[PDB]
């Protein structure tokens, strides 16, 4: 996860809503 | 492979892209040339344009984004920050959809996108720019060179670059195809620091370089020395990254009211 929350929220499987 | 493998790989990738960026070349293009029908930016090239200009455009981010408050050109650095922070939104959208990446340890996923986003977003930035300026809100406003180039001091030194960049790189006359296949190979590199399992990213990577070599045979037959040239822009834009980073770090330190949206924080944070 880091260290890099952002980015690895982004990553996650999902789609933004 | 194979041919039709590799043709149904650059087609899926292209499909993608166009789901994942909203402004194509191929309508940008349309745009800074005249035409579409469809009908013809506004442009940006003093202060009172600049005023017509955001209004137009403000409604697009919550109240205290627009920096009102700030001096011109550190409003114009924050909103191009922000669309960079989109940008790279787009970018881990794109990167999801290319065949092998989400099954990454996720760990190097977020190495790939933390040292990609910058050289895909100075390639981006080369499909919205002609000599003469630079597309702005989804290609609706045009902001001229010579405005950005009079910004105080440190700022109106900078764009400079930028466009000497696109100059040359647009000189390619690379189509989304191409650009499509040619971010995706740029954003699986084997070499960025601290990746855990190389190997994987190099498999994939080798699939994508053989697509990008089909495709510009294809679609550019009469230039066959346009893949290494291509492969030259990547370790171009290396470098161009590097020297901005470099600069950043030593004009943040004079210019106090210059802010990075924690995305970019992050990934700034161990970036060479
Ligand atoms: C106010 O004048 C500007 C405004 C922006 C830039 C500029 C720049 C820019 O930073 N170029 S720069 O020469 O390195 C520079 C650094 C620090 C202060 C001013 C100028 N970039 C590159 C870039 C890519 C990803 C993320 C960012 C950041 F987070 F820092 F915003 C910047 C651009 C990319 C797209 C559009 C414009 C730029 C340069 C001068
Ligand atoms: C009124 O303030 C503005 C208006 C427009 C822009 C602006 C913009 C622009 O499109 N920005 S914008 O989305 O319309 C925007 C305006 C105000 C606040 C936030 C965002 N661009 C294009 C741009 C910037 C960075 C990254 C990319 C991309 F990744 F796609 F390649 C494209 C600029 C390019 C050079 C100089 C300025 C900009 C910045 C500030």
């Amino acid at each position: 996860t880091e260290r890099h929350k952002i980015l690895h929220r982004l990553l996650q499987e999902g789609s933004p809503s | 492979p194979e041919s039709a493998d590799l043709r149904a790989l650059a087609k899926h990738l292209y499909d993608s892209y166009i789901k994942s960026f909203p402004l194509t070349k191929a309508k940008a293009r349309a745009i800074l040339t005249g035409k579409t029908t469809d009908k013809s930016p506004f442009v940006i090239y003093d202060m009172n344009s600049l005023m017509m200009g955001e209004d137009k455009i403000k409604f697009k981010h919550i109240t205290p984004l627009q920096e009102q408050s700030k001096e011109v050109a550190i409003r114009i650095f924050q909103g191009c920050q922000f669309r960079s922070v989109e940008a790279v939104q787009e970018i881990t959208e794109y990167a999801k959809s290319i065949p092998g990446f989400v099954n990454l340890d996720l760990n190097d996923q977020v190495t790939l996108l933390k040292y990609g986003v910058h050289e895909i977003i100075y390639t981006m930035l080369a499909s919205l720019m002609n000599k003469d300026g630079v597309l702005i809100s989804e290609g609706q406003g045009f902001m001229t060179r010579e405005f950005l180039k009079s910004l105080r001091k440190p700022f109106g030194d900078f764009m400079e670059p930028k466009f000497e960049f696109a100059v040359k790189f647009n000189a390619l006359e690379l189509d989304d195809s191409d650009l499509a296949i040619f971010i995706a190979v740029i954003i699986l590199s084997g070499d960025r620091p601290g990746l855990l399992n190389v190997k994987p990213i190099e498999d994939i990577q080798d699939n994508l370089l053989q697509a990008l070599e089909l495709q510009l045979k294809l679609n550019h037959p009469e230039s066959s020395q346009l893949f290494a040239k291509l492969l030259q822009k990547m370790t171009d834009l290396r470098q161009i990254v590097t020297e901005h980073v470099q600069l950043l770090q030593v004009i943040k330190k004079t210019e106090t009211d210059m802010s990075l949206h924690p995305l970019l924080q992050e990934i700034y944070k161990d970036l060479y």
